[PDB]
């Protein structure tokens, strides 16, 4: 390895002048990146180093959108891209690092100037040295020297993010003399000769970058071969409703026959068929390898689906597809939430509702909130939100009840129109398939699915920026002991899909189990945690959870926001381990 | 090699995994092919030799 | 292409000679040889090496001897033998000889 | 067998150590320097050794 | 890490799905390749890889 540590490996595009420098940056590899925060001087130095290979040493312009935070474990992949030489032989320069590609800096690069003007001194020259500035020879200017030298003008508190007319004359500096100019600065060697010149440098206040929203996944349906099979070990039955499906599953679980069941439903996107699919998925999570879900236009391929090996299959025109979770790049151009509007929150008196209200007020500046729940009593949360500048009305209302929901919506002043409805209401009544009853299914489904239906139908005529349905991953990945909850979540996702198809906003998040530190996974058992770690699930902190909520609001549709151990699941696939069918796309 | 001009050697299109793979009629005898001294064939889907 | 010029760690020999006035006593030579010895052994600073001990106590060998002679002669521009480390065991002896 | 110990450097040899080891070996053999007539020196070729 | 010899390293273009597999091919690393010449079967295998 002879490449520059900040340059890594340099690749030239055949038939083009575009140059890509790929490096792995870690705090072990870059001690000067305090906490992993790479100083902008390192980016400037790397850009100069690569432009030396490109023949353009003078940075025409560089603007750092955001700095780079190196991970505590592992190394971040950093790619610096050099474009084709344009006018004045200037080339576009971009920086990315990663999870979706994150651009950190961009600008233009220029060749060496024939004339090197000397700007007037606008300040006292000071000697800058860095203790621990090792291997300074490997850099023309060491980043830890350049950042310290530029902090004498930009300031310690301000990250210097703008650089113009950067020119380099010396290499391997250890001590420098800084003579600031009107806009830029000059660094000279202790021998007195000039070393580096900056035409202009400008600093910006540090902004804490939001938690990365790389946990969002959607239910995609990749195509799969249908094996040529005519007879198979299956028990055919036409599942009509969630209650009928649960009754049939209970009957088969009471049936000692060791014969697989092929659940044939309608189109899975249908809310009733969605509930059926969720219940069968939960039963399969309880009893793997014994139940098959089928959404077939022609059930004659039913044995073939049984011979396919995938429990969940939808066949159309003889071509089968299977559900998988696939990551989606978060969207940028999201409609902003109107500060003058009103945001209604269902189940706001709970921990998650209060968290969502606080996050909205702090980030999106929601000055008006209507938090409704069964209890509707929270002076502490009301004071917390009001002290943050939010006018909050707290209501004791049944979100699934028409009269009370309509009274709450009409209680919102007309001068503060409704613009966002977050449906966080949900009752957790855990139960296995062998014990669940339709009464419990209705009790689970009413605060979520009926409430979402009522909210979307009532707000069909309202100009809504976002309509969030707080679903859960139990209805997608399957979860033993949560069959009713899984059916409720799946039907919530189906309702979000129907609402989106109805030319109205709808975002449903099938979140995974949250972090234990967040205080909202207390009812999760040890078996749940062990199964989550087996399938790669990991806890979701509150901050990243709300960031993913915002990203899904930007994206819309139905998304699954869950954190998974990537390398562990890839090794499990390489070891032939138990990769769930939904995670087959993942692994 | 090093910094010589880039030389194109092959080109084409890559297709996704097909659903069904028809089996054509046998146009000749089945020939058993083995390569002596084959090493590290696991790291390939099939050894190039 | 030629690489960019190396940035000097300190002032050049001419600038030093301007600063190394003959009026100044055996002090500049002392501090420069102390700095050279400290950098030779990788010491944290020129204060760690003390003129009370000899180079033998500091752990100097013929390996370090010739290279320190090189880094001293190049700094001072004067040709030197490779063996004053034993002829002059003390940094003051080196300073007065220089 | 003996160790030179202190010397100009870590690897520098001292003639006194060689003298002592030669005398010790001769005393152990119980002979005299005139008795031997040929000796194979180290002959490293170093300008110092 | 030494990946597939016919693959080496893989680079994904930011903001695009275009991929580039860059490798260094030597007769020592690929002894099966006759006299420097690379059979097209290796190219097919690398394409599948």
């Amino acid at each position: 390895s002879a490449g520059d540590p900040l340059l890594g490996t340099v690749v030239s595009t055949p038939g083009s002048d575009r140059l890509t420098a790929v490096a792995q940056w870690s705090r072990r590899a870059q001690p000067w990146a305090v906490d992993g925060l790479v100083p902008n001087a390192a980016l400037v130095e790397a850009a100069i180093r690569l432009g030396d290979l490109a023949g353009t040493p003078v940075v025409g312009e560089l603007v750092v959108d955001a700095p780079v935070v190196l991970p505590r474990r592992g190394s971040r992949e950093v790619q610096l891209i050099v474009g084709e030489p344009g006018e004045q032989r200037r080339r576009p320069i971009e920086v990315f690092s990663r999870e979706p590609w994150t651009r950190h800096a961009h600008g233009t690069l220029a060749p060496a100037a024939a004339a090197v003007p000397e700007p007037a001194a606008a300040g006292d020259a000071t000697d800058v040295t860095v203790a621990g500035l090792r291997d300074a020879d490997r850099y023309g200017i060491h980043p830890a020297l350049l950042d310290a030298a530029v902090r004498t003008v930009v300031g310690d508190d301000l990250l210097p993010s703008v650089w113009t007319g950067v020119s380099l004359l010396a290499s391997g500096a250890t001590a420098v003399t800084v003579t600031p100019t009107a806009t830029g600065l000059r660094l000279t060697d202790p021998a007195g000769q000039p070393v580096l010149t900056v035409e202009s440098v400008r600093g910006t206040p540090f902004v804490a970058e939001q938690g990365t929203t790389d946990a969002l996944f959607r239910v995609d349906w990749p195509e799969i071969p249908l094996p040529t099979a005519e007879t198979a070990d299956f028990l055919p039955y036409e599942a009509t409703s969630a209650e009928a499906t649960l009754s049939a599953l209970q009957a088969w679980l009471a049936d000692p026959a060791e014969t697989r069941l092929a659940v044939v439903t309608g189109d899975c996107t249908e809310p009733g068929a969605a509930a059926i699919w969720g219940l069968v998925r939960s039963a399969q999570s309880e009893h793997p390898g014994r139940i098959v879900l089928a959404d077939l236009d022609d059930p004659a391929v039913l044995p073939a689906v049984v011979a396919s090996g995938e429990p969940q299959v939808r066949v159309r025109n003889g071509v089968a597809s299977v559900p998988r979770l696939t990551r989606v790049t978060p969207r940028q151009d999201a409609r902003p939430l109107d500060p003058e509007g009103t945001v209604l929150i269902t189940g706001g008196t709970g921990t998650l509702g209060a968290l969502t209200a606080r996050h909205l007020v702090t980030a999106h500046g929601v000055r008006h909130l209507v938090l409704v729940s069964r209890r509707g009593e929270a002076p502490e949360l009301q004071e917390e939100l009001t002290a943050l500048g939010a006018s909050v009305a707290i209501a004791a209302c049944d979100v699934a009840d028409r009269a009370q929901l309509e009274a709450v919506l009409r209680a919102i002043p007309a001068e503060h129109p409704l613009t966002a409805v977050i449906h966080t209401a949900g009752v957790l009544d855990d139960g296995v398939v062998t014990e669940l009853t339709p009464d419990r299914l209705a009790t689970v489904r009413r605060p979520k699915v009926d409430a979402a239906r009522l909210l979307d139908e009532l707000t069909r005529e309202a100009d809504l920026a976002a309509f969030v349905l707080f679903s859960s991953a139990a209805g997608v990945l399957g979860n033993p002991g949560q069959a009713g909850y899984a059916a409720a979540n799946a039907e919530l996702d189906a309702l979000a899909r129907q609402r989106n198809s109805l030319d109205l906003p709808a975002v449903s998040i099938a979140w995974g189990y949250w972090a234990t530190v967040s205080g909202m996974t207390e009812h999760l058992g040890d078996a749940d945690l062990r199964r989550n770690q087996r399938i790669g699930m990991s806890g979701l902190p509150a901050d990243e959870g709300m960031a993913l909520l915002d990203a899904a609001i930007a994206t819309g549709g139905t998304l699954v926001a869950a954190k998974f151990d990537v390398a562990a699941l890839r090794a499990t696939a390489k070891a032939g381990g138990p990769v769930p069918p939904l995670l087959r796309g993942l692994a | 090699e090093a910094d010589e001009p880039w030389t194109r050697h092959a080109h084409g299109t890559l297709a996704p995994a097909a659903a069904a793979v028809p089996e054509p009629a046998a146009a000749g005898d089945a020939t058993d092919v083995t390569v002596a001294g084959l090493r590290d064939a696991d790291r390939y889907g099939i050894h190039p030799a | 292409p030629l690489p960019r010029r190396a940035a000097a760690k300190t002032a050049s020999l001419t600038e030093r000679l301007a600063g190394l006035a003959e009026t100044e006593q055996a002090a500049a030579l002392l501090d420069l040889v102390r700095r050279h010895a400290a950098e030779v052994l990788g010491h944290s600073g020129a204060e760690s090496v003390h003129s009370g001990r000899t180079f033998k106590d500091a752990g100097f060998d013929s390996l370090t001897a010739v290279e320190l002679r090189n880094r001293l002669a190049a700094a001072t521009g004067l040709t030197l033998s490779p063996a004053m480390i034993f002829d002059y065991p003390k940094p003051p002896a080196l300073a007065d000889h220089l | 067998v003996n160790q030179d110990g202190a010397s100009n450097g870590l690897t520098a040899p001292n003639g006194l150590s060689q003298q002592r080891v030669i005398r010790r070996a001769l005393a152990a053999a119980g002979l005299a320097p005139s008795d031997v007539d040929v000796v194979e020196a180290h002959g490293t070729g170093t300008t110092l050794g």
